[PDB]
């Protein structure tokens, strides 16, 4: 035990040696040395790392599944009281003559008092109680002498785990576990995505060469699903699957029930004992009757029951202790009832554990309970021994008897620990009652007293996906949060914030911040430790699903409105204006509705069967809702250019001058003193949608719902890439425009970028804009590849999720909004009176040779091998046309 | 060829086009008059500004290979 700046890296080393992967592992902890540039004292201490922690793991290249150790420094407690106002410390100390656990191997062995040790092991006793027979005592003794030093090997096991989360014992059962090798599977009964993370990150702390872990969400109690799980994990691969043998078993218990006496037999205090044996007591036969359908005799199930001693000892227990002293009966069970060649029980009493994640119960003492009587237990990694009560040498006594084994170290020799508890209770915070008495007024009798050429460059760009600028998701990459200089960036765009508060007419006098939602809550909202949670999730949390109501016009996305057609035949005689009878009178022959005429008024009407309405539909569509947008978009655009103009030309409107400012060139009149006869210029804008007002090129038309007198402009796909130029920037020059859409916005840069290497052409701009809109289903969803809720609601509920590639959980995959810009030029001239540079032009894509006969076929090898052809006939010599690089 | 070569920039390059620099503006010394020397600053705005041009453009016609368009 000599640990410094190893010591935790020291257990990522075990950790590094445990999932070994045969030549896999070894290859990139090879090109540790590759590039081992030895210039960096860092580099030299590393390098000095570099063959140790190879040199090992070089020597486990199969081998037994990894340890169970902890190579933690050992502990006890370190409760105090101290002098002034600080009062009540709390724990972790540095634990006396310990750190490792083989030195805490001995000093766990022979143990004061008046006992067998600190960690006995009865039996039955001749014809009665728990005698600590010596050679039960032995080998438990012993195998925590095998462990520590030696390893702790756990292949093909295959055990489920009621225990609970963070605070819980199984917690650290399932560390080793894991690190054991074994394929683990656990249930729990909250499930959202905050107790989905916490069970990635053990499984990626604690994957060894042969883990994996299922999560599923169960209810113990209740045991209409007590059956199916268990039916789950043994069923046949042609079925639901999962086809295991379950080796062993060890659940644990939930639900407090404190603070009520024997008077209080009512409810969910009731559930408890339900929880807490009848469910489980059927649970362990019926795995038998699983077991014993299928004929796996030779193999049998070994399970670890949590037990107590402290029956009839602790206060208002209600049904806990009470239900726990109900167990016992397993054992008698295991001769005269035929179950004994498929299961096997073997208690664990454990008591008094220390550390307050969840459930330690008096965490306050610790200290003197080692002194009035020397015991010991405030020790919170006693699971290091319930691992060694799975291990084998250890089952095979298991299949011999069952094993009583007080894990209890001592504690049941004090008499009355009842009072015992409560007295050092009622003494110490008494004894802070003292000094905090003494403190405040001897304050207060003193506080009385006194008062070259064609190389191309990324210059500017600036993307608006679905979260907003191009400042913004790099950040959001970066950070989980928003990190408050980028967070208000953020929170300029939706409006919630009021920059520009006004210098006066503040609070009467003077007084100007930037503040918040213009006219409610304007008040003076300072830029600090506010709209961190005054403009927090209300201010996050609208960027993502259900993609709104009253925005993409309407979208119900529950209501469709789905168009179909009746020829009912009662008559009405209804009522109208002139002249429009004339094209209702063109659309239906004359035989029906004969109109007639309006007398001093406009005209007249119905008639006969007339063969209309085409009424309505309610209609219900599961595959959407899943994007959305950002609540206010009007940066310092020109108004009333926007009556005609919206529904994606606003997007690449904001996005080329945004790529300016940061590519640093306001004004792009000012590149025309950089003389030219002005022959270079316009974009590559791209995308197969922009239809957004198409839908009322259609669905708002021979329907009659106010659209203006021009459409078709704007119908196009060129059209954008025309208001770039007149209302902006305004050129004369080269204008390319291509599509290809679902792998766009690259060719646009591809043939864009061969503009600017001829002669033709220097400075452009490329497009990139998409749109999603009610026909943006429908075709969409019934092409059965973009996204479908409901099995992406089902086994993952996950709104926030919703999608995660290269994973088998992918369905559908998502698209939203979006705008992205780039500009790119000679990069001579960006060393003239530089804007500045940012990148290096490298591909040259785009081009399928493949026809089969279907579409379409996403990535793998349909094309680019054409790219990096680049042959190989015999050169075997180093140092266009060039068919060989 | 992969590595920061340019000895073939260096040899065939910068010697060739450093070359018929020499030898161009004397093929214009052997039609030197022709009976201008009415014109021969006209000329030389006009021919010899070309030239130059003709001997910055042809070392930036190597400039396309070799490192630029290597392969």
């Amino acid at each position: 035990r000599k640990l410094s700046q190893y010591v935790q890296e020291m257990a990522l080393g075990g950790p590094i040696t445990k999932e070994s992967q045969p030549t896999i592992e070894e290859d990139l902890t090879r090109v540790y040395k590759a590039i081992s540039a030895q210039a960096d004292k860092q580099d030299i201490s590393s390098s000095t790392r570099v063959e140790f922690e190879k040199l090992y793991s070089d020597l486990m290249k199969f081998l037994e599944s990894s340890k169970e150790i902890d190579p933690s420094q050992t502990t006890q407690l370190a409760g105090m009281d101290v002098e002034d106002a600080l009062d009540k410390d709390s724990t972790k100390e540095v634990a006396s003559l310990p750190n490792k656990s083989t030195i805490s191997k001995t000093v766990s062995s022979t143990i004061p008092r008046e006992t067998i040790p600190f960690l006995h092991l009865r039996k039955k006793t001749p014809a009665g109680d728990w005698k600590y027979d010596r050679q039960l005592s032995s080998l438990f003794l012993d195998g925590l002498e095998k462990a520590a030093f030696n390893g702790v090997t756990f292949k093909d096991k295959y055990v489920l785990i009621t225990g609970a989360g963070k605070g819980s014992i199984g917690a650290e059962v399932l560390q080793g576990l894991l690190q054991g090798g074994a394929k683990v599977v656990v249930t729990t009964s909250r499930f959202s995505k905050q107790v989905t993370d916490y069970y990635q990150s053990i499984y990626a702390k604690y994957g060894a060469k042969g883990s994996t872990l299922i999560v599923v969400p169960f209810n113990q109690g209740s045991k209409q699903d007590v059956e199916a799980l268990i039916e789950f994990i043994y069923d046949t691969e042609k079925n639901g699957g999962l086809g295991w043998d379950l080796d062993a078993i060890i659940p644990f218990a939930a639900i407090p029930e404190q603070g009520i006496e024997l008077e209080h037999i009512d409810s969910k205090s009731e559930f408890a004992h339900r929880i807490m044996l009848t469910n489980i007591l059927r649970m362990m036969g019926c795995v038998k009757k699983q077991k014993s359908a299928r004929g796996i005799e030779t193999r049998p199930a070994q399970v670890i029951l949590p037990m107590s001693p402290n029956h009839g000892t602790f206060g208002g227990d209600g049904m806990y202790s009470e239900s726990k002293l109900s167990l016992e009966t397993l054992f008698n069970r295991w001769h005269s009832e035929s179950w004994a060649n498929q299961l096997t029980v073997c208690g664990a009493i454990i008591g008094w554990t220390r550390g307050t994640g969840l459930m330690s119960a008096n965490n306050i003492i610790a200290e003197g309970i080692e002194k009035m009587g020397v015991r010991t237990f405030s020790q919170k990694e006693m699971a290091f021994n319930l691992l060694g009560l799975l291990t084998p040498e250890v089952v095979e006594l298991c299949q011999k008897s069952p094993v009583m084994a007080d894990l209890n170290g001592g504690l049941q020799f004090v008499p009355e620990l009842k009072e015992f508890t409560a007295k050092l209770r009622k003494e110490l915070v008494e004894t802070s009652e003292v000094r905090k008495a003494v403190s405040i007024e001897t304050a207060l009798e003193h506080k009385v007293v006194n008062g070259l050429e064609r190389v191309i460059v990324v210059t500017g760009f600036a993307e608006v996906g679905p979260w907003g600028s191009a400042r913004t998701r790099w950040e959001m990459e970066a950070f989980g949060e928003f990190s408050l200089e980028g967070c208000v960036e953020m929170a300029w765009i939706m409006g919630f914030i009021s920059y520009h508060n006004g210098n006066l007419k503040g609070r009467p006098y003077t007084g100007w911040v930037d503040s918040k939602t213009k006219e409610p809550v304007d008040d003076k909202d300072v830029k600090a430790k506010y709209e961190t949670s005054i403009l927090e999730h209300s201010g996050i949390r609208l960027i993502e699903p259900e993609l709104f109501n009253g925005y993409n016009p309407e979208k119900k996305e529950m209501i469709q409105e789905v168009i179909v057609e009746e020829d009912l035949e009662p008559f009405e005689a209804s009522k109208e204006t002139a002249e429009q009878f004339k094209h209702q009178h063109g659309d239906k022959v004359d035989i029906f509705e004969i109109p007639e005429t309006g007398e001093y008024s406009v005209k007249l009407l119905k008639g006969a069967t007339l063969y209309i309405p085409k009424a309505l539909r309610f209609d219900r569509l599961v595959a959407g809702q899943i994007p959305t947008g950002w609540n206010a978009k009007t940066y310092g655009i020109s108004d009333d250019i926007i009556s005609q103009v919206d529904p994606i030309t606003l997007f690449v409107l904001v996005s080329v001058v945004e790529a300016f400012i940061a590519s640093g060139i306001t004004d792009p009149y000012e590149m025309y003193k950089y003389v030219h006869v002005s022959e270079v210029g316009n974009c590559s804008g791209s995308g197969m949608g922009g239809v957004s007002a198409l839908r009322g090129m259609f669905k708002d038309r021979f329907k009659d719902e106010p659209v203006q007198n021009d459409i078709l402009q704007e119908s196009f796909i060129n059209t954008m890439s025309a208001w770039v130029n007149m209302l902006l920037i305004s050129s004369s020059g080269p204008i390319k425009t291509p599509v290809g859409a679902c792998a766009t916005s690259v060719e646009s840069v591809d043939i864009g970028v061969e503009t600017i290497l001829s002669g033709k052409a220097r400075i452009c701009i490329v497009g990139g804009y998409d749109d999603f809109q009610e026909e943006g289903s429908f075709e969409f969803g019934n092409m059965k590849a973009t996204s479908n809720t409901l099995e992406e609601f089902e086994h993952g509920r996950t709104p926030a999720e919703m999608s995660r590639p290269a994973t088998t959980t992918r369905n559908g995959f998502m698209e939203a909004q979006g705008a992205g810009i780039q500009i790119i030029m000679q990069a001579d001239l960006a060393l003239k009176m530089g804007v500045p540079i940012y990148g290096i032009v490298a591909m040259a894509a785009t081009a399928t040779d493949k026809i089969g006969r279907s579409v379409p076929a996403p990535g793998k090898g349909i094309l680019t091998t054409a790219r990096e052809h680049h042959s190989s006939v015999k050169y075997a010599s180093p140092n266009k046309r060039d068919p060989r690089i | 060829l992969n590595m920061k070569y340019r000895k073939r920039q260096l040899v065939t390059r910068e010697a060739q086009i450093k070359d018929w620099v020499e030898n161009e503006l004397e093929a214009l010394k052997l039609e030197a008059e022709e009976i201008p020397s009415e014109d021969q600053n006209e000329f030389l705005l006009e021919r010899t500004r070309e030239i130059h041009n003709e001997a910055e453009s042809q070392l930036r016609a190597a400039q396309q290979q070799w490192g630029n368009d290597f392969y």
